[PDB]
């Protein structure tokens, strides 16, 4: 779709990121020096995003704020703001706003000033047609030629989530086990019946 | 929220408003699934939360 | 009776600061 | 306890029984956070029912508000608000009062519920009534404020902007209005007061944290404490008021609309006088707000460059003088005119340049360099303090240029005054608060026009990132810090304070490595003073948090800085280093092996180290079973062979014999006393094996009350070494008696 | 149903991924084959520079090769159906000055399908994009802005100083 | 002295015999994508040998000309260097490989794998170093290295890596000789102290005091054991760390000149952390550096061109302690601006002249511009590519 903006407070090096004008439809240029520090744009929206980069240690995640000077930020959060113009975003509105703040244990989800369970995002993010766990679409800082090198195991899982099935997969394994401890149940249901 | 299908979205997504109230006699699982079978306009992922569903409350009838 | 304790307050001592 | 809680609740006349109270203090200090939540709710629930007879234990509940936990934190502050809100007049409150602000920072959930405990506890809208209400309010604040003096104000301050991004919209903005419904009530406190100069100076340094937070109040009351700048008497804290107020006028002054131009010029004038007639620190204090407002918006700094032209000339007929005549006694008689000279050329060139197309409005001569030069010359003389002034105008002005310290000569001045063990210990006082400062003001500039990068945003470039602007700043540790590392090594402690006060402030900027000075700070966690040893584990831990093996790497660098500084001098001084490193198994397991090794087999070390080490051994707060196990299996190997070798030497057969033995005793009557701490069975001692099984030998150790016997002894028996070489027939019956006493140890079992 | 979806998903994507092959390198024809499938593995075929005569495997490849053979997959899943959103980090790195200009002209040909954001450190790449956004680090600070395509094309390519 | 040129036949899009120029103090190699350049570089590793997977081919019967498409030119490869040094002498050594088999040659002899590996080193060629050679993807990578690898690298450059089982036996015995001491220990204490209730018939006593002197001489000869094994692993602890450390001395040494240098700078900082600085040959080394502009972040965070600039710092600092001949770096130039190209190309201009030969591969222009001959490569079609050669003077130009 389009984003709209974007808005940074402390999150890895910019303390207070103002309003700017907005984004282009088609496509969106940068350009700067070397050790610009860009690939926070990067980590900031895939963190906003997807799930898996917030998987690792407490430690970098303490490391995840903004400690340039002045105070010590304990709290930061960083906000996205587009428009859901052709309603493939399944709330129906039309400027929608996610923003995450981020503490040393805590951390929650807004979206327009509502709380979050953690799993409106997943599925929301689902429908949008997002993949949490892809390399696709998104690459990383001198990071792009692995995917091409990747061996064909992951190929067959990135095109079984390009046909949206990726779900199904956990789905049916988590369906069996109860199905089969349900089996061993009702098998002593017959049993204790004829007792 | 609202409608016959909305116990089956708390099921799929919360699954903690449900009280055994609704799992013991609010639908019959054979008449949802076949009103399920035949939809229009059925997303993917939105078929696998309604399998969710339904999986879940004929476990919990078991 | 003093059972199930820490060493004094050794284990227990982050100072404040300045 | 909880239940019991509850009893006593009902029953407050029963806490007097002593088992009881000896089951709820010992609940008070358990291993737990639970019980300790469940006492203290129990003394608080006691303090409400019943609020006299408990402020003898107001210690014990004022000591628990720091418990490391999460709830237990929460429940004291509950505790202690109810005790404020029902009880004032209570004599230790605003003491009290102050502890809690110290935690705001500590969580998120902390912060909040303070801040709007605070805010109903003081910053409600309170309408136009209940006058004396409102008065012991702004009595118990100013109380709180002139208690926060001598640890530091920022916490407070850190509150305040809190509370000021706590409603980022209207929301009626109800402290906002209150906030200024204080402070013209503080000026009308002022406007009573009129003559007890303690809460004076108490109500201009609430004025002066109001302007710390945001300065938009203060704009229509600067004429009413116009006067009381004037003239004072010779009073300290009447001068600590002047310095207070200047920097509160520096503040105000830029956002006050449409000023009075005669009005800045009097206050420019008067200012100056209160200059010429007082003491460096006000001087200091005030001539930073004069090279405000006259670089702000006026534009009469030629008057001012000609009080710069006049002390330079000065300055250089005493310098002419003293070309010819070192000796010339003309000196000595305005010499502290020469010291005054000295102060205000560094704080002209402290403020902004003078070097300048403007200040100068000619030919440029370069005055900036002519004048380091001139300081330079005055920095080699024969007298003391004239060399401290002149390290006092060095700091100040290098504040303005920093590229200034990049010369080879001022690298000189530093290390030829701080090393050479200089006779004079104040140098390195000054040179090492230059420092400080210097570190301040640079991280005080920059993080303030980050604030204002919108209005600069647009007149500098993309392709060069100026860096250097920042990079000198870091570069010039390279230049000194080394030298800084024996600065370490003083028998002062002072030099030691602003010594770890810069090194401290250095990492938190950041700008140097981090595992470079360790051993330093590992060696000064064990300091006497309890700030100095504080802000030493903090910044370990601090580092701890971030990177994990790095004190691993520094282990007996630590040890061996420790001893040079309790010759510097001259329970475990160095347990929170095991207290951090307590958890993994291989590191610690490691370093054990490194110690036990390398300083008791062959390295042949002076024995007071290994001394210490055993000190600190016997006193590390070791919590599971394994590891005295291991420390015993490893002793009694090494103990083995260099026990059997030793006496089979000596049966054979010595100054060296006598230091071997003296480090073999040691390790014996550690071992010993290690042994009977544990209290376990040798047998099993005899049975355990490194790395068996990790899960078996985790139970919790008891620890014995008054076992600690190794160092007495160990003074004993190195008292009757002191590394003694004589030839008489005593030393040898010492010698064969600690060789029976040997064979003894040898025979035990 | 979901077997078939497979199927058909996979000759949507081996067809969209020859195609876009096929734009972007001027000689040559690469595809996938589908193997024993259960499945298994699905493989990829390349000949160029004979276009029959050459037959190569997954491994043996220049930098800018495999970097080809990634974006065409990219917008072989692209033009299959679009992502949301499509962000690249230097994506022009190994490939040469050519192909730059092939990939900046299927750019413009994609960007009514979807929203591309891009960094480089490349000129001919930036002539297909909309607007230009600048990033500037000073005292120790990142921030975003917008900027022109004048100054910004001086800055990645025409000053050549030591900064 | 230094690499004169380079000889190929029927390896990786070379047909036949085709004499590659003379190389020159700084040359470079250009050409677009899928030129067939890297395997001139691959071609370089291979006469000085080393493992097929590095490069980017299996079985080593797939190096041959039109193997990868699957039909070879022959069964038959010759490589072929030829050293040039001072004294007017060059020395010219060659790989000879049919099929899956490969030899050696000194002078057109025959050469056996061994004698040619010392002598190679003797030239001053460590072929398990691999620290000299770049690969495509891999200067990244140079400081994300896991410590072990680096550590095996710099334990192997101070030649004690056929030392590690020697001293690993005489770390066992030294753990033997203790655990047998200290268990003769517990032992005739359990027999003394069985004895001393002995004491309170007198047969069975002496029996026992007989089984206890006989206890005591064999942890006597125990002590003897270990007392002989001792000084033995003194000395090779005393030779393996002495070796170690001065290696890393006068790397961190020298590494902290050189990094100070090459930045341009007075405010950057690099450090190599060794894990347990007693003996830490046997642990990890991990690496750290300061950035010209940059806070104080773990390496893991940082961009390109500074795992760029420590990677070169590390290469040039190992060949400052122990110098390699000549050098071939793969398109270190990675994600950097005009600045950055600007000040390595500077640097290998000033250094290169008096202290070693270095060949590199990039692709902007900047970076060759400071060189003085250039090697073009026009690859051709047919039933295969066919690359050719042909050089560029460029010490005849102003400015
Ligand atoms: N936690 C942090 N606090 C403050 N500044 C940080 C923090 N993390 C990174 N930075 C800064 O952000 C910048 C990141 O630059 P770098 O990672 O090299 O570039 P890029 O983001 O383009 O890969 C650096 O200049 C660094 O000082
Ligand atoms: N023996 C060979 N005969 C013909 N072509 C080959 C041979 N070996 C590799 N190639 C191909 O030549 C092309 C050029 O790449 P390569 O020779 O590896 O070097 P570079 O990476 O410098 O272009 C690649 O597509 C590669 O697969
Ligand atoms: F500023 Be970067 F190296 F994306
Ligand atoms: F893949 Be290349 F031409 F280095």
């Amino acid at each position: 779709m389009y984003i709209k903006q974007v808005i940074i407070q402390g999150f890895r090096s910019y303390r207070d990121q103002t309003i700017v004008d907005p984004f282009s439809s088609k496509h969106n240029v940068i350009v700067g020096r070397n050790g610009s520090g860009k690939s926070n744009f990067f980590y900031a929206i895939q963190f906003v995003l997807s799930d898996e980069f917030s998987h690792l240690r407490p430690e970098q995640r303490l490391a995840l704020l903004h400690e340039g000077t002045g105070p010590r930020v304990i709290s930061a959060f960083v906000e996205i703001i587009f428009d859901n113009s052709d309603n493939r975003l399944p709330i129906d509105k039309e400027e929608v706003s996610l923003r995450r703040v981020i503490g040393a244990k805590k951390d929650q989800y807004f979206l327009d000033k509502k709380m979050v369970t953690k799993n409106d995002v997943m599925n929301l993010l689902e429908s949008a047609g997002f993949s949490r766990s892809n390399p696709y679409y998104i690459v990383k800082q001198g990071k792009i030629n692995q995917m091409a090198t990747a061996p064909d195991s992951q190929r067959l899982k990135l095109l079984r989530e390009v046909a949206g099935t990726r779900v199904y997969d956990e789905r049916k394994e988590e369906s069996i086990s109860l199905m089969k401890e349900t089996e061993g149940k009702r098998e002593k249901i017959n049993e204790l019946l004829k007792y | 929220k609202r409608g016959p299908l909305a116990k089956i979205w708390l099921a799929a997504h919360w699954d903690k408003k449900l009280t055994k109230a609704h799992v013991f006699e609010c639908n019959l699982e054979s008449s949802v699934e076949s009103i399920i079978s035949p939809k229009v306009k059925m997303a993917l992922r939105t078929s696998g939360h309604l399998l969710l569903g339904v999986v879940r409350i004929y476990h919990r009838k078991a | 009776i003093l059972q199930e304790n820490d060493f004094g307050d050794f284990g227990m001592d982050d100072r404040e600061i300045m | 306890m909880k239940c019991l809680s509850e009893v006593v609740a009902v029953d407050p006349s029963i806490l007097a029984r002593l088992d009881m109270q000896r089951g709820v203090h010992g609940r008070l200090m358990d291993n737990s956070t639970s019980v300790r939540e469940a006492a203290v709710e129990l003394l608080g629930r006691f303090v409400l029912c019943r609020p006299q007879l408990a402020e003898q234990y107001y210690d014990m509940l004022i000591e628990r508000i720091l418990d490391t936990g999460i709830s237990v934190r929460k429940r004291v502050i509950k505790i202690l608000r109810d005790i404020c809100i029902e009880q004032p007049t209570f004599p230790k409150i605003t003491e009290m009062c102050v502890k809690m602000i110290r935690r705001v920072n500590d969580e998120e959930g902390i912060k909040k519920l303070v801040n709007e405990t605070f805010q109903k506890l003081w910053f409600t809208p309170t309408p136009h009534n209940d006058k004396e209400a409102m008065t012991r309010k702004i009595l118990n604040i100013t109380d709180v404020v002139a208690a926060c003096r001598d640890t530091g104000y920022d916490w407070f301050e850190q509150l305040l902007q809190n509370l000021l991004k706590s409603e980022e919209d209207s929301s009626y903005k109800p402290v906002k209005k209150a906030c200024t419904q204080l402070v013209d009530n503080l000026v009308e406190h002022i406007l009573k007061y009129e003559e007890n100069s303690g809460r004076l100076v108490a109500c201009i340094t609430t004025l002066f944290l109001f302007s710390k937070i945001r300065p938009q109040l203060m704009v229509k009351h600067a004429m009413t404490m116009q006067p009381y700048l004037t003239t004072k008497c010779s009073t300290q804290n009447d001068f600590m008021v002047i310095c207070n107020v200047a920097k509160i006028l520096e503040l105000v002054v830029p956002l006050m609309e449409h000023p009075s131009e005669t009005f800045l010029a009097t206050i420019e004038e008067d200012l100056m006088k209160l200059i010429i007639k007082y003491g460096m620190t006000v001087v200091q204090h005030c001539v930073s707000c004069l090279g405000a407002v006259v670089n702000k918006v006026t534009q009469n700094f030629k008057f001012v460059w000609a009080c710069f032209n006049r002390y330079y000339g000065a300055i250089s007929k005493l310098k002419s003088q003293h070309q010819e005549d070192p000796n010339n006694t003309s000196l000595l008689t305005n010499k502290p005119a020469l010291l005054r000279s000295l102060f205000t050329v560094g704080a002209l060139c402290r403020h902004f340049d003078f070097d300048l197309e403007d200040f100068k409005g000619n030919s440029k001569v370069n005055i900036k360099d002519k004048v380091l030069e001139l300081l330079m010359y005055f920095t080699k003389h024969s007298d003391e303090e004239v060399q401290t002034k002149a390290i006092i105008g060095l700091g100040f002005a290098f504040i303005q240029h920093p590229s200034l310290m990049f010369e080879q000569e001022v690298k000189n001045l530093y290390n030829n005054i701080l090393s050479d063990k200089n006779s004079s210990v104040n140098l390195k006082i000054q040179v090492l608060k230059n420092l400080q400062t210097y570190l301040q003001e640079e991280d005080t500039r920059m993080q303030q026009a980050d604030r204002d990068w919108k209005k600069v945003a647009k007149q500098e470039d993309l392709k060069e990132m100026g860096d250097v602007s920042s990079g000198m700043s870091s570069s010039i540790m390279q230049l000194y810090l080394k030298q800084v590392l024996e600065a370490f090594f003083h028998t002062q402690s002072s030099v030691r304070h602003f010594a770890l006060n810069v090194i401290a402030l250095t990492l938190n900027q950041g700008l140097i490595h981090p595992v470079q000075c360790v051993p330093y700070l590992i060696a000064m966690g064990t300091d006497p003073e309890p700030a100095m040893r504080n802000k030493a584990d903090q910044q370990l831990v601090e580092i701890d948090k971030k990177y994990a093996g790095f004190i691993h790497m520094k282990a007996v660098a630590g040890m061996k800085m420790s001893y040079q500084v309790q010759q510097a001098i001259n329970s475990a001084l160095c347990s929170h280093l095991y207290s951090m490193i307590r958890g993994n198994r291989q590191h610690r397991r490691a370093f054990l092996i490194s110690l036990l090794n390398l300083f008791d087999d062959t390295a042949k070390t002076d024995v007071t180290m290994l001394l210490y080490i055993a000190d600190n051994l016997a006193c590390f707060p070791y919590q599971t079973q394994e590891e005295p196990l291991f420390i015993m299996h490893h002793i009694d190997i090494t103990l083995s062979v260099s026990g059997s070798n030793l006496l089979q030497s000596f049966k054979e057969s010595l100054i060296e014999f006598a230091n071997v033995s003296q480090g073999i005793l040691l390790l014996l009557m550690l071992k010993q006393h290690l042994k009977n701490l544990c209290g376990f069975s040798d047998s099993k001692i005899q049975k355990y094996s490194p790395s068996e099984s990790a899960k078996v030998y985790d139970k919790a150790i008891n620890r014995k009350t008054g076992v600690h016997f190794h160092p007495k002894q160990t003074l004993d028996f190195l008292r009757s070494d002191m590394a003694n070489s004589k030839i008489t027939e005593e030393v040898k019956r010492s010698i064969v008696k600690q060789y029976l006493d040997f064979k003894l140890l040898m025979e035990h079992l | 149903r979901k077997y078939e979806a497979i199927q058909l998903t996979f000759k949507q994507v081996s067809k969209n991924f020859s195609e876009v092959f096929q734009k972007l390198v001027p000689g040559g024809k690469a595809t996938l084959v589908m193997k024993k499938g259960q499945f298994t593995g699905v493989g990829i075929r390349v000949s160029f520079t004979g276009k029959q005569g050459e037959m190569r495997e997954m491994q043996q490849l220049s930098g800018g090769q495999k970097s080809l053979v990634a974006l065409a997959l990219i917008f072989a899943i692209q033009k299959c159906d679009p992502a949301p959103f499509y962000l690249f980090d230097e994506i022009d790195q190994a490939l040469d000055a050519q192909h730059r200009k092939a990939v900046s002209d299927m750019i413009m040909e994609l960007a009514v399908h979807a929203q591309f954001i891009t960094t480089t450190f490349r000129p001919e790449l930036l002539e297909s994009a909309d607007k230009f956004y600048g990033v500037k680090f000073r005292n120790k600070v990142s921030h975003i802005d917008v900027i022109t395509a004048e100054m910004a094309k001086d800055f990645v390519e025409d000053d050549t100083t030591h900064g | 002295g230094f690499l004169k040129l380079i000889e190929i036949e029927n390896f990786k899009s070379y047909k036949g015999r085709q004499i590659i120029g003379p190389f020159q103090r700084f040359t470079a190699i250009i050409g677009p994508n899928g030129s067939g350049k890297s395997n001139l570089m691959d071609a370089i590793s291979f006469v000085l040998g080393e493992k097929t997977s590095n490069l980017r081919v299996k079985t080593l019967r797939d190096l041959i000309h039109g193997a990868p498409v699957g039909k070879p030119a022959a069964n038959r490869a010759f490589v072929s260097m030829v050293y040039s040094e001072e004294g007017a002498e060059d020395r010219t050594f060659a790989r000879v490989i049919v099929g899956g088999s490969s030899e050696y040659k000194i002078n057109n002899k025959v050469v056996q794998l061994h004698e040619y590996s010392e002598e190679l080193e003797k030239l001053g060629i460590l072929i398990k170093a691999r620290n000299f050679l770049v690969f495509q993807g891999a200067v990244e990578s140079i400081a994300m290295k896991n410590p072990k690898e680096r550590t095996a690298l710099f334990e192997e450059i101070s030649r004690s890596g056929e030392l590690a089982q020697e001293y690993d036996k005489r770390k066992k015995e030294m753990v033997k000789a203790e655990e047998d001491t200290q268990f003769n220990y517990h032992r005739k204490k359990n027999i003394a102290a069985e004895r001393k209730e002995a004491k309170q018939a007198m047969e069975k006593l002496e029996s026992v005091r007989d089984k206890f002197q006989e206890t005591s001489d064999e942890f006597e000869a125990a002590r003897k054991r270990a007392k002989k094994a001792k000084q033995a692993f003194e000395q090779i602890k005393k030779e393996r760390f002495d070796r170690f450390n001065a290696c890393f001395e006068s790397v961190a040494t020298n590494i902290d000149e050189i990094y100070k240098a090459l930045s341009r700078n007075s405010s950057a900082q690099a450090f190599l952390g060794p894990e347990n600085p007693e003996e830490p040959y046997l642990d990890g080394i991990n690496y750290n550096c300061v950035a010209p502009g940059k806070r104080f972040r773990p390496m893991d965070n940082l961009s390109g061109g500074e795992k760029t600039v420590a990677a070169l710092a590390l290469l040039f600092a190992i060949h400052s302690y122990k110098p390699a001949p000549f050098f071939v770096l793969d398109e270190i130039d990675a994600a950097l601006d005009n600045t950055n190209i600007g000040k390595v190309a500077n640097y290998i201009k000033e250094q290169s002249t008096c202290n070693f030969q270095a060949i590199v591969i990039s692709l902007k222009e900047e970076f060759y511009t400071k060189a003085e001959s250039l090697i073009g490569v026009y690859p051709e079609q047919g039933d295969c590519v066919i690359s050719k050669v042909l050089t560029f003077d460029l010490t005849k130009y102003p400015d």
